[PDB]
């Protein structure tokens, strides 16, 4: 996250960590078995860490679950990033409380200008690199479809959708991929991909949550 | 033709974390950088094994 502040520890309990060996990818937790992140956040030998702040050290709220379930969607496409969600199982259900808590599904698309919270341990520079200890959050609008493809011409599907400020300076970066972009208690988002971080002209890109409930729901139930 | 192991590292546009190999021709060996996970070029490795078999000498 780039131009954000400390969330402060477990102020995002739906907030996950993707470790692979070290994290990668961020997610949320939508019940007790159940995190959503996106398509190109797949790995192999995926461990969830929820309760997590310091990503870097035990601070004693965390639980670590593997993933014993991964799946993409079945319309993802790798080149274009169209339909970049991804479901992934719990191997056992994590311990809900105030510290591990799910996030609410949208029941509708949220319109443009609706302030958003996005949250991860991503890039906290535009140019460089410096990736944060504890978690950052980042308060930003919902941009409207027209913005978002006048900024990527022939890149925006009816999937996604853009937000951030177009002057720059705010925005998420490699590593908070997969996270949540959360707006009036509803997971309306997915970080996906942009034109670097926090440049002029080129909000973050995101994955359009509402437009995937039922799926969503089916296919928790059947797996 | 071009040798892809003499192309800079590329992250791409997706955001995640993922630490990958990529044949540094200057340096002469596999280091690593930053891979978004999507669009990723040839000189990107998931080892330094996998880096130093293709880009070994180049
Ligand atoms: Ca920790
Ligand atoms: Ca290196
Ligand atoms: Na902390």
């Amino acid at each position: 996250i780039v131009g954000g502040y400390t969330c402060g520890a477990n102020t995002v309990p739906y907030q996950v960590s993707l470790n692979s060996g070290y994290h990668f990818c961020g997610g949320s937790l939508i019940n007790s078995q159940w995190v959503v992140s996106a398509a190109h956040c797949y790995k192999s030998g995926i461990q969830v860490r929820l309760g997590e702040d310091n990503i870097n050290v035990v601070e004693g709220n965390e639980q670590f679950i593997s993933a014993s379930k991964s799946i993409v969607h079945p319309s993802y496409n790798s080149n274009t990033l169209n339909n970049d969600i991804m479901l992934i199982k719990l191997k056992s259900a994590a311990s809900l409380x105030s510290r591990v808590a799910s996030i609410s599904l949208p029941t509708s698309c949220a319109s443009a200008g609706t302030q958003c919270l996005i949250s991860g341990w991503g890039n906290t520079k535009s140019s460089g690199t410096s990736y944060p200890d504890v978690l950052k959050c980042l308060k930003a609008p919902i941009l409207s479809d027209s913005s978002c493809k006048s900024a990527y011409p022939g890149q925006i599907t009816s999937n996604m959708f853009c937000a951030g400020y177009l002057e720059g300076g705010k925005d998420s970066c490699q590593g908070d991929s997969g996270g949540p972009v959360v707006c009036s208690g509803k997971l309306q988002g997915i970080v996906s991909w942009g034109s670097g971080c926090a440049q002029k002209n080129k909000p973050g890109v995101y994955t359009k949550v509402c437009n995937y409930v039922s799926w969503i729901k089916q296919t928790i139930a059947s797996n | 033709r071009p040798d892809f192991c003499l192309e800079p590292p590329y992250t791409g546009p997706s955001k995640a974390r993922i630490i990958r190999y990529f044949y540094n021709a200057k340096a002469g060996l596999c280091q690593t950088f930053v891979y978004g996970g999507c669009r990723a070029k040839r000189n990107n490795f998931k080892s330094a094994e996998d880096c130093m078999r293709t880009c070994g000498g180049a």
